[PDB]
């Protein structure tokens, strides 16, 4: 029932809705697969690389904030519970 | 007999052509690390202290 209760949201998504709804399952599985917030950051980054190609950048944390240049549609930023996971690509 | 050596001398010219020649270029970037960092705020004040 861990997967109803984190529930992630999407404050910022600049992404199409197919490739969003994968990071949500993705950043959950994340979480409850690992044991502290550098190993959140290492498996994301890791499972995109293999499904779509290139160079991420994956940063994860309690208070933090982020400006970026990115491949456009290419950059999600999902907060859960009081972790935000921030993935973007670039060229 | 109308047509002398003093009446069509006959000149040899051409142009200086420099000779082809097929080279290869490959340019690779930098090579990319990743670094993976995390901070804490105690890490950053044991560093401070």
């Amino acid at each position: 029932s861990h997967l109803d209760k984190v529930q992630p949201v999407i404050k910022n998504s600049d992404m199409s809705v197919e490739m969003q709804k994968e990071v949500e399952e993705v950043a959950k599985k994340a979480i409850d697969y690992c044991n502290t917030d550098k190993e959140i950051a290492t498996f994301i980054k890791d499972d995109f690389r293999s499904r779509y190609h290139g160079t991420w950048h994956c940063i994860v944390g309690r208070n933090f904030g982020s400006f970026v240049t990115f491949e456009r549609s290419y950059y999600i930023y999902l907060y859960v519970g009081q972790l935000a996971i921030l993935l973007f690509k670039t060229g | 007999t109308l047509r002398n050596k003093f009446n069509y001398n006959t000149r040899e010219c051409q142009t200086i052509n420099p000779s082809i020649r097929e080279r290869g270029v490959s340019t690779e970037p930098p090579p990319s690390d990743t670094i993976c960092g995390n901070i804490t705020q105690w890490e950053i004040f044991d560093a401070y202290y």
